[PDB]
């Protein structure tokens, strides 16, 4: 529900909130598939990146809707380098407009100073490199694995 | 009856040098500086 392909990145952490008719082993069984599926890549320093919640109340469904009733469901909050694709979209689009200074008067004429834009763009420029520094691998690591597609 | 080749009155005499020409524009902008950068989300000392 953020529009990207997670295989362009690596996971930092994932968080799962379970609603209704759910039992803790059948989650431990469900996460095991996710750990083994190494094409779902985590950062090379995060071996068990899971957080989990389970709640006895289900989804409630509204009458004005098209969405079905279910016994069991989940919500998935996840931190990944697959959205760093998107920082590099915004900061590129910003550069095209600012290299012609387009629309800058509409923000200046309403009390922002111009140097604000440079600042926020430099915070994004540091951000770019913050995401480069977590996505690297360990120099102390090595690996051999039997499976070659996941 | 010879009128002595009478001249016109009064014409576009103020336009005889006029074209007119055009001015210039060149925009064109300066680069901002983004050289104040460093990352924080890693290690530079505790790696050792």
């Amino acid at each position: 529900m953020v529009k990207c392909d997670p295989r362009h990145g690596k996971y930092m952490a994932c968080c799962l909130l379970y609603r209704g008719d759910v039992v803790p082993k059948d989650v431990n069984a469900a996460i095991a598939t996710i750990k083994t599926k190494r094409s779902i890549q985590f950062v090379d320093w995060c071996p068990t990146g899971f957080k989990v919640g389970i709640n006895y109340q289900p989804p409630t469904v509204v009458p004005g809707g098209d969405l079905a009733k279910v016994q069991r469901a989940v919500c998935m909050l996840s931190n990944t380098t697959a959205i760093a694709e998107a920082w590099a979209r915004l900061d590129h689009k910003f550069d095209l407009m600012y290299a012609k200074r387009a629309f800058v008067h509409w923000y200046v004429g309403e009390g922002m100073e111009e140097g604000e834009f440079s600042e926020a763009r430099e915070d994004m420029a540091a951000l770019e490199k913050d995401y480069e520094e977590v996505g690297v691998d360990s120099v102390e690591g090595e690996g051999e694995e039997e499976g070659e597609e996941y | 009856p010879d009128l002595k080749n009478v001249k016109s009155k009064i014409g576009s005499t103020e336009n005889l040098k006029h074209q007119p020409g055009g001015g210039k524009v060149q925009i064109i902008n300066k680069k901002l500086d983004l050289s104040n950068v460093q990352s924080k989300c890693g290690s530079k000392d505790n790696i050792k």
